[PDB]
């Protein structure tokens, strides 16, 4: 099954104050999944690979996530790189 | 607390 | 009143690269508080209250489980590829039992397990006896019946389980037991000639929260579209619910937000 991602902040979107990227992907099957978080096309430094699990049908559900301080300007999205997709698919975040 | 086994399948 | 605890297990062939082949943990009232892992081969501890309110004989007998349900796991991986007749590649072994209590007593007690995202087996407590999904887990139900292992799970299920959990809830009760409050935030963008209003709520606790879009003091389920509920890093939740609507009409629209912390349902509207 293709995974269904969702992308966003811990705290609320302010410009130049300590926050934490998420990225959520849940309902997929194998459980082998490459979940990165990226800065403008590059891996965010740091990083913290959160436990995985899956739900009561028997399908997966990874988080990851990083502590991070958002510029203006600067792109962020979260590549995902499954066995379903095919081709890499990005999700975009989208602040405010 | 865990359950150990009981056994294979 | 509602209690729940599930142990859960995953042994995989192909885990991925720099990856645990197979991982064990625990949960309490839908929260990670115990964990295992098949590299670092020791349970170890996620919350506070777990990991203070607990012996070295409390982890090194968990432990003892745990190297135990590894070796396992290795060998039925390796079982279920023969009565396949499967050269290999991406399989994975899931492991899914636990027990639900109300005040005080039990209530529900389940133990199953799926093979390649499909059920294998699952124990029926009430009749006492394992039923076979699959015509390949047939072998097991045989296995499993003649040695009774129903007698030990039904031990484990009502008695063992029990006891530990009412002492789990007891040492969190706190943390179980509180509340916190979400950080709701309303925006809205022009796509197309449409106005896409939405809601966001951010860190919250307990996990079940009620958040819909109201237009005109009344509550719109149409055209709303939400992503469930979605867990953070530190113990908490979070959710998002957006709405189409046509430009202009902002002032229409009210994120209402019900949650167990707040007392009265706060309702946001959009203001820049």
């Amino acid at each position: 099954l293709t995974p269904k991602v969702q992308v966003y902040s811990r705290f609320p979107a302010s410009a130049g104050t300590k926050n934490v990227l998420n990225c959520f992907a849940a309902g997929f099957h194998p459980p082998k999944i490459s979940i990165t978080l990226m800065k403008d096309g590059v891996p965010m430094e740091g990083a913290q690979y959160s436990d995985m699990s899956f739900n009561d049908d028997w399908t997966f559900q990874r988080l990851v996530h990083a502590d991070f301080t958002p510029s203006s300007g600067s792109t962020y999205a979260c590549k995902v790189e499954h066995e379903t997709l095919k081709e890499p698919q990005v999700y975009k975040w989208d602040p405010e | 607390y865990p359950y150990l086994g009981p056994n294979t399948l | 009143e509602l209690h729940t605890l599930r142990y859960i297990r995953t042994a995989m062939t192909d885990p991925g690269p720099g990856l645990p082949w197979y991982v064990d943990v625990g949960y309490v009232d839908g929260e990670l508080f115990v964990h295992y892992n098949s590299t670092a081969r020791r349970y170890v501890p996620r919350t506070e209250w777990i990991a203070a309110k607990a012996d070295q004989q409390y982890w090194d007998g968990q432990t003892q489980i745990g190297q135990g349900n590894e070796q396992i796991d290795r060998e039925n991986l390796g079982i279920l590829q023969r009565r396949y007749n499967q050269t290999g590649g991406s399989h994975t072994v899931q492991w899914m039992y636990g027990c639900d209590i109300l005040e005080g007593g039990p209530i529900r007690g389940y133990y199953q397990m799926a093979y390649d995202g499909r059920d294998f087996t699952a124990f029926d407590k009430g009749t006492m006896t394992f039923t076979a999904a699959v015509p390949e887990a047939v072998p097991t139900k045989r296995k499993w019946e003649e040695g009774d292992y129903a007698e030990g799970l039904k031990q484990y299920l009502e008695e063992t389980c029990v006891e530990w959990l009412r002492r789990y809830v007891e040492y969190g009760k706190a943390e179980l037991g509180r509340r916190e409050r979400p950080e709701v935030r309303v925006w809205g963008k022009e796509a197309d000639g449409i106005l896409t209003l939405s809601c966001r709520a951010h860190g919250f606790y307990p996990r079940p929260i009620v958040v819909s879009w109201l237009k005109d003091g009344a509550v719109r389920g149409q055209d709303a579209h939400s992503g469930g509920i979605v867990p953070n890093g530190d113990g908490t939740y979070h959710t998002w619910v957006t709405i189409d609507a046509q430009p202009g009409d902002g002032d229409k629209y009210q994120c209402r937000v019900e949650h167990a912390s707040l007392p009265q349902p706060g309702l946001y509207s959009w203001e820049p």
